[PDB]
């Protein structure tokens, strides 16, 4: 879950404290690696590095 | 300290003079002649977010004046006729003055706010007229030794 | 209209125009001074931020 | 245990001194001289979703002080003149001090909040001035043996 927005305020009431609101949403997420797990990859055309 | 008499002469209810339009008013009833009150406070306070206090003076000074009369007084008819005339033409503003005895006084311009309610019963009833006044700041006037006292107060 | 009314018309152009010059020049003075910074103390003045 | 006298000398209403601007005030009435009260509580509590309690200290400390006087006292005129002057110019803040007897005391800066209402009746009336004060924390001051007691309380 990633944070998309939050709010902070210090109203006259409840002094010496802060009210906090947060919002989160799901994330449908889908090198040094073992050669046995490696898969053929690509990097496109490349120029002088 | 010991006891002390606040004044020299006693407060006398008949010494309080009420003038509306330019004529003294007679016919008061019960145990309360007039009541003068304001509509809003003089200063409103607001809290801050870090302890500061901000004060704001009020710029409205209207008030109310309740006049208690018997329902056998001619001033009831006077006020009723004035109300009808004001409704017909438009002139509603007349001077109002109250000269208190050993107390604060008033001098401003007033108007008739709300007509009281009659109640015919076994005894003699009471009618209370609400008279609204433009300025409701009470004036020391007769009380002496006020100018010197005012300059005595310190403050910063 | 009348010749006298021409003077009254001229006053409108001058006073109205002069008003914007005072506002416009003052704004032009800003954005020219770069050695000036403005800070607002919303809170905290009496706690640490002094 | 048996009975016990709380103090050694009796509480005396005349021993309570009230100072406004720098002058003692005389002319109190009825059976209540002054009343000091706050406007908000010291701490506000909030419930949680799983039993936790969160407390927040308040940062506003203004209060009110009701002064009861007869309508035959010169301090009425003093206050009225001060109110008019403050309205005209702008200076409204003056010092206020109350020295209690066998009780808590006060020392802060105050102002005039609301003008009372006159009432001319058969008897002598009463006027109640609301004086607002910046800080309304009462101080033990005269009471002795408080510094030692404060360090005695345990807590965690």
């Amino acid at each position: 879950y990633v944070i998309t927005s939050f709010q902070v305020d210090r109203s006259s009431e409840a002094g010496s404290s802060i009210n906090v609101q947060v919002t989160l949403e799901e994330f449908r997420f889908k090198r040094t690696s073992d050669p046995k797990k490696a898969k053929n990859a690509n990097t496109g055309t490349k120029q002088t590095a | 300290n010991q006891s002390k008499i606040l004044t020299l002469q006693a407060y006398d209810p008949a010494k309080v003079l009420v003038f509306i339009g330019g004529q003294r008013v007679s016919g008061f009833a019960a145990d309360t002649k007039i009541v003068i009150t304001r509509n809003n406070d003089n200063i409103s306070v607001h809290a801050g977010v870090d302890g500061e206090i901000s004060n704001a003076l009020s710029r409205d000074n209207t008030g109310v004046m309740t006049l208690s009369l018997q329902n056998t007084a001619k001033w009831n008819g006077y006020l009723a006729q004035w109300q009808r005339q004001a409704n017909v033409t438009g002139l509603i503003y007349l001077p109002v003055q109250v000269e208190g005895s050993q107390g604060l006084s008033l001098n401003t311009i007033g108007w008739i706010q709300k007509q009281p309610d009659l109640s015919y019963g076994t005894e003699v009833g009471q009618m209370d007229w609400e008279i609204g006044v433009l300025d409701a700041w009470l004036s020391p006037d007769q009380i002496q030794g006020i100018a010197a006292g005012i300059t005595g107060l310190l403050g910063l | 209209i009348s010749p006298a009314q021409q003077a009254q018309a001229d006053k409108r152009a001058r006073d109205a125009a002069a008003a914007k010059r005072k506002q416009d020049t003052e704004v032009s003075n800003a954005k020219s001074r770069e050695d000036i910074q403005y800070t607002m103390f919303v809170s905290g003045l009496r706690r640490g931020r002094l």
